[PDB]
DNA sequence: GAAGCCACATCCTCT
DNA sequence: AGAGGATGTGGCTTC
């Protein structure tokens, strides 16, 4: 089964999903411009029709301790991958941002 | 409530479930009753372990004696005891010298704990 | 009843004690959730206070140790000279109605070593008296 | 297959 | 908005 952080990453690397979730251009920091839409797909991907952002964010908060994703204090719906995405993806934030043409 | 004898002829304790979920509050507050006379205010500490976990992580494993009773407030077991295996409690009443009472195969701690068939 | 009548016997018969009479492997049970660095400074400084938490890895039996005489940091009880780094501690206690003396060493770096339980002749006697 | 370990999914209380 | 506690649930693994 795919994990929430892996799914989010999957969305952040797909140009089409940029309208509801994208990088902020600051490292691996990203914001969910449409949390309801992200939640819908997450629940759809996990087969949990009653899934909503409320519940999804709770999953994210469970990442705080496991140091996979942290919250950007003060920025609504803005989180950040704190694991080694560069090693996994093989690209640095700068490159990936360019590749995905993040304006 | 109902007490149980410990490996020490001087102390008793409340009954703990045979199986429980880790970090989950126990069904009944743990207590250590002293047979003999123990000074009020005496510290009582508890620890656990076995051949799979030499020292399990616990929560609130400290309590003070009061009228021969050391009432532990929300003692939890965080470390797991292993499939089938169980923990060996080591109760320690701090006196001069310290008196320690164990209790083998006391409680089995796992991630899910008691679960109904699926 | 702080002790069992057959104090001398219980120790020489009961499996529990016998299994912990040899030089069983011991280890520091303190702060297993903190950096090794901290577990070192903690384990040491605490020893200077005449206390530490040790458990016999093999059997998994934990013990809270207090390095002081049956009654100010001691000297003979908590040794730190007998060997560079290594630390030879000693602490009496009434384990399951049986007066005994814990003894063993620990690597001031690795935070583990060996130890055992030797019956306590005197304390046993004295105790049996106070209980008559 | 039972019994374990995991990653949530749900629900909720507080600030 | 958002942190984190309590506890049930389905996937997958190991005994």
């Amino acid at each position: 089964p795919i994990q929430l952080w892996q799914f989010l990453l999957e969305l952040l690397t797909d140009k089409s999903c940029q309208s509801f979730i994208s990088w902020t251009g600051d490292g691996w920091e990203f914001k969910l411009s449409d949390p309801d839409e992200v939640a819908r797909r997450w629940g759809k991907r996990k087969n949990k029709p009653k899934m909503n952002y409320e519940k999804l964010s709770r999953g994210l908060r469970y990442y705080y301790d496991k140091n996979i994703i942290h919250k950007t204090a003060g920025k609504r719906y803005v989180y950040r991958f704190v694991c080694d995405l560069q090693s996994l993806l093989g690209y640095t934030p700068e490159e990936l941002h360019a590749m995905l043409d993040v304006k | 409530g109902e007490l149980v004898r410990t490996d020490s002829p001087n102390f008793l304790c409340s009954v703990l479930p045979t199986h429980w979920r880790c970090n989950k509050t126990l069904p009944i507050a743990f207590k250590v009753v002293a047979k003999g006379d123990v000074p009020d205010g005496t510290l009582v500490t508890v620890m656990a372990g076995n051949d799979e976990n030499y020292s399990a992580e616990l929560r609130n494993a400290t309590a003070a004696m009061k009228n021969q009773v050391a009432r532990f407030n929300d003692l939890r077991f965080v470390g797991r005891s292993g499939r089938g295996k169980s923990f060996t409690l080591t109760i320690t009443v701090f006196t001069n010298p310290p008196q320690v009472a164990t209790y083998h195969r006391a409680i089995k701690i796992t991630v899910d704990g008691p679960r109904e068939p699926r | 009843p702080r002790v069992v009548p057959d104090q001398r016997s219980k120790f020489e018969n009961e499996e529990f004690f016998r299994k912990l009479s040899r030089e069983c492997e011991i280890k520091y049970t303190g702060f297993r959730d903190r950096p090794h660095e901290e577990r070192q400074t903690r384990f040491q400084n605490a020893c200077r206070d005449g206390r530490s938490e040790i458990a016999f890895v093999a059997t998994g039996t934990n013990l809270s140790l207090q390095f002081f005489p049956a009654s100010t940091p001691s000297r003979e009880y908590v040794d730190l000279e007998r060997e560079a780094g290594k630390v030879y501690l000693k602490a009496p206690m009434i384990l399951n109605g049986v007066c005994v003396i814990w003894k063993g060493w620990i690597d001031l770096h690795r935070l583990d070593g060996m130890g055992c339980l030797e019956f306590d002749e005197e304390r046993a006697q004295q105790e049996d008296a106070l209980a008559q």
